[PDB]
């Protein structure tokens, strides 16, 4: 029976609904927390590439044979820094392998832009992703150019200019063990892409505003959500299909159902997106309120309120500038100023249901999704964060029954779009390695 | 905003137009109608002949 | 031996053509707007017309009637998806009040020069007509195109122009190879 | 050219003074404070 | 007994719809951004209306302008979070005014109206 589900596992894994759903038997509890400082700032990421053996045939993921199964890292930051990281021991911390950089050398002399074809990086990397293979690291920036190094010896070898006067690297999802490729830019859009053949497969309009997240799995549905005009689609490329979800909450209606027995704050734009089976995704707004979804219904399944914490109120001096003390508060003016937190990472663990929201709100909030597939819950926290947390991703590893999970994070002192960073308290730079167990 | 006068009551009264009705199929769009003081009393002064062509110009429709 | 083909006359031709009211308006609304036709402003303003002609009379029929009240439904949500009636005022006396103006602004080449990647109504007319902007895809050259709201906020330039994207057009790569002749002769 | 730079920038700060110290009934020498220290290093700076 | 000076704030919805509207002003190059410009604009008599938050450190320094708005007949709005304005602005840094300019040659002139009869309903 064990073998026979087993195999079941490694062979439906790909396709059916939810299946794993292992929030219970983890120790959240003593989930052991370490953060590495990085000199230099704006680290926007971190990703990883597990070499997995593959279930169909059982050769490695791995090119060669000298990784030998050995889990991989890169992390860039806005300096313009490509460091390969090596996260396979697991009592230790993660070790700084390979490094490049990028400057003011890249910058073209000739400015028509359709021959942005210098080989390396001038203008502010953004993004950057591990193949699933291991077989290059794709970088995309501000420079709207798609440099694919080659990741051992950190060697950028092919480029894909992405021909725009506008459209910049945004946000960046690998498809699950594809040769396909999601990038989505601000230019309303969002492409996909392949490097097998170093290719630009298809491309895609439709969101008002600049979207801005987004998320796949090994079919070919995208779901992206585009911030102030209040929308997420779900693509389908094989039909040629976009089906639009929004939302347009409203707190008066909100706050009257309260009144109908608190703190309600509009949905000012949305950030973040996270496809955790093929017909669910958690979706990120700006006024703290995430909003899970299932497929078929135009609507969200759940939305809930401040999860971040809100933010603390300023102080009498700072906000006022005069001397009288009750002037002072009633021009902190009482409850007519307040905020709720934001969401700027969230990683949902393939194929499973959770995920995992964590910010500059100090403290990474994990919640798991009820089985009857109707609802989720705030379970547990992480501290070991120091900084704004942009950029997650998690390695496990070990036998099938006890597991050793890495939440691996990219931490910058600055927000992932723009500065706007309310001058956060306990923030540094650098590499967040969380082991948690079973 | 239009303005009506007597010959322009005396020949819809002739002709069978009622008032708004008649303008919106004129103009095709929304249309008030207007008449002043003195054209009432020109109405008037003409008098018991045309009292009811005056008592269908005086409607509270006619601001 | 087969049936008629359809066809019919998508235009309406005014009472007075020569009048100095209609003539200073034509001269005065095709000036502002960059036309050339008589044509093109009788036939929005003929399209105009059947619109609030049929809108006239379901708003003279009955209230609480179906017919009234779904007709007017269908032409306001026609009108909404077009853009040219506002979200709030979605009333039959507000279709009424429409006119002209409206759909003049709303025309295509209207919103290139507004939104201003060319600084004339003109520019827009020989940038749209010399193939550079597209909304979305299909790169349009019909300067009447009439844009709705779901594309007003995605008009566009070519990605395959030379002047969002690509390699120099005919002239620019023409005197590159005469700077380059220069250089090598 | 540098000095305006300096005077440029204190310009700037007295006119956030001033403005402060209008409306406001009573005075912030704390941001006065503030002010002139962010001078000195920008002072430093230059 | 009396109100504080940053008179007065809006509700969440107009805010909201303040915050789109300024955005799209930001893509049109009708917004320009910095209580220094807005005085200026004031002064050149160019604005058409003005953004203030209430929330910077203090608030004296936006408080300098109702008087001018008051002086030319401007309408101006208050919201209150100078990051969310920021946002909206699409900049790299917290705003705390924000002047949308004069153009009648727009995309948005409509929308612009719309709102602006909005502040001077709520006013
Ligand atoms: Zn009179």
């Amino acid at each position: 029976d064990i073998i026979a589900s087993r195999l079941k596992e490694d062979v439906a894994e790909q396709q059916g609904r939810v299946f794993r759903y292992f929030g219970d038997k983890l120790l959240i509890s003593e989930a052991k927390q370490s953060f590495t400082r990085v000199g230099e700032n704006n680290l926007t990421c971190i990703s990883c590439f597990q070499p997995v053996l593959n279930k169909y045939t059982f050769e490695e993921s791995s090119n060669g044979d000298k990784n030998k199964g050995r889990l991989f890292a890169y992390t860039v930051s806005k300096d313009l820094q490509l460091t390969k990281y090596d996260i396979t021991d697991f009592s230790k911390r993660p070790k700084k392998l390979k490094y490049a950089k990028g400057g003011a050398k890249y910058i073209p002399t000739s400015k028509h832009e359709y021959e942005n074809t210098t080989e390396g990086h001038y203008d502010e990397i953004l993004t950057v992703a591990a193949s699933p293979d291991g077989k290059y690291v794709v970088t995309g920036g501000r420079d709207r150019k798609l440099i694919v190094w080659s990741t051992e010896s950190l060697s950028p070898v092919k480029v894909i200019p992405t021909k725009d006067r506008r459209g910049e690297v945004l946000s960046l999802a690998f498809r699950k063990n594809s040769d396909q490729l999601y990038a989505s830019c601000a230019d309303f859009k969002i492409r996909t892409y392949s490097i097998n053949q170093f290719s630009q497969l298809e491309i895609l309009y439709g969101h008002h505003d600049i979207v801005e997240d987004i998320s796949a799995l090994a079919m070919e549905r995208c779901v992206t959500v585009g911030a102030r005009d209040r929308t997420a689609m779900l693509w389908k490329i094989p039909d040629e299909t976009r089906l639009t979800f929004r939302g347009g909450d409203e707190p008066q209606k909100l706050l009257r159902r309260w009144m109908k027995e608190p703190l309600f704050f509009c949905e000012g734009s949305i950030d973040v997106v996270s496809m955790v089976d093929d017909f669910h995704f958690i979706t990120g707004s700006d006024n703290g309120n995430i909003c899970l979804w299932s497929l078929a219904k135009k609507k969200p399944i759940f939305t809930e309120r401040i999860a971040h914490g809100i933010l603390p109120e300023p102080s009498f001096n700072d906000i006022s500038g005069e001397t009288d003390e009750e002037l002072r508060k009633r021009q902190l003016q009482g409850k007519k100023l307040l905020q709720p937190f934001w969401i700027t990472s969230l990683y949902a663990i393939p194929y499973s249901n959770v995920f995992i929201s964590g910010s500059w709100s100090g403290s990474l909030k994990v919640w798991k999704i009820s089985d009857n597939l109707r609802s989720f819950e705030l379970l547990g926290e992480l501290s070991g964060a120091k900084g704004v947390v942009t950029k997650i991703q998690v390695v496990e590893s070990g036998k099938h029954g006890k597991e050793k999970f890495r939440i691996l994070a990219s931490i910058a002192k600055e927000h992932r779009l723009g500065r706007w960073i309310a001058n956060v308290s306990g923030a540094r730079n650098g590499i967040y390695s969380a082991v948690i167990d079973q | 905003q239009v303005l009506i006068d007597t010959n322009f009551i005396n020949f819809s009264i002739q002709k069978k137009v009622d008032i708004v009705r008649g303008m919106m199929d004129c103009l095709l769009a929304k249309c008030n109608p207007l008449i002043t003081d003195c054209v009432m009393a020109e109405l008037e002064k003409l008098g018991p002949k045309y009292r009811i062509a005056l008592k269908l110009a005086r409607d509270p429709r006619i601001k | 031996p087969r049936a008629p083909r359809t066809y019919s006359k998508t235009y309406s031709t005014p009472k007075r053509p020569y009048e100095s009211s209609r003539l200073d308006a034509e001269l005065k609304l095709a000036g502002e707007f960059g036309l050339k036709n008589k044509k093109e402003i009788y036939r929005i303003s003929f399209q105009l017309s059947k619109i609030r002609r049929a809108a006239r009379d379901l708003l003279t029929r009955d209230e609480k009637d179906p017919k009234r009240l779904f007709e007017g439904n269908a032409l306001i949500r026609r009108l909404v998806r077009v853009g040219v009636l506002s979200e709030d005022k979605k009333k039959l006396d507000y279709v009424l009040a429409l006119k002209v103006e409206d759909f003049l602004e709303r025309r295509l080449q209207t919103q290139v020069y507004k939104l201003g990647l060319a600084k004339s109504v003109h520019h827009a007319r020989v940038l749209i007509t010399q193939r550079h902007i597209a909304v979305g895809k299909q790169i349009v050259n019909i300067p009447s195109f009439m844009v709705r709201l779901d594309s007003e906020k995605h008009i566009d330039f070519a990605p395959t122009s030379p002047f969002g994207g690509a390699r120099p057009g005919r002239v620019a790569r023409r005197n590159a190879a005469r700077k380059a002749e220069a250089s090598g002769e | 050219k540098n000095k305006g730079r300096i005077s440029r920038y204190l310009a700037n700060k007295c006119s956030m003074a001033s403005r402060i110290d209008n409306y406001s009934e009573e005075p912030s020498n704390v941001f006065g404070s503030v002010l002139k220290k962010q001078v000195e290093q920008r002072l430093e700076f230059y | 007994a009396p109100n504080p000076k940053a008179f007065p704030l809006a509700d969440a919805a107009l805010t909201q719809q303040i915050l789109d509207v300024v955005q799209q002003a930001a893509n049109l190059r009708q917004l320009k951004k910095g209580a220094n410009e807005a005085t200026k604009t004031l002064n050149r008599g160019i604005s058409e209306f003005i953004i203030m938050a209430a929330d910077c450190e203090p608030i004296e320094i936006l408080l300098h302008l109702p008087l001018l708005c008051e002086d030319k007949n401007v309408p101006y709005v208050f919201v209150p979070s100078r990051v969310a304005l920021g946002r909206a602005c699409g900049v790299s840094r917290p705003v705390i005014a924000a002047s949308i300019t004069t153009n009648d040659a727009s995309a948005i002139k409509t929308q612009i109206y719309a709102v602006k009869d909005k502040i001077e309903t709520l006013l």
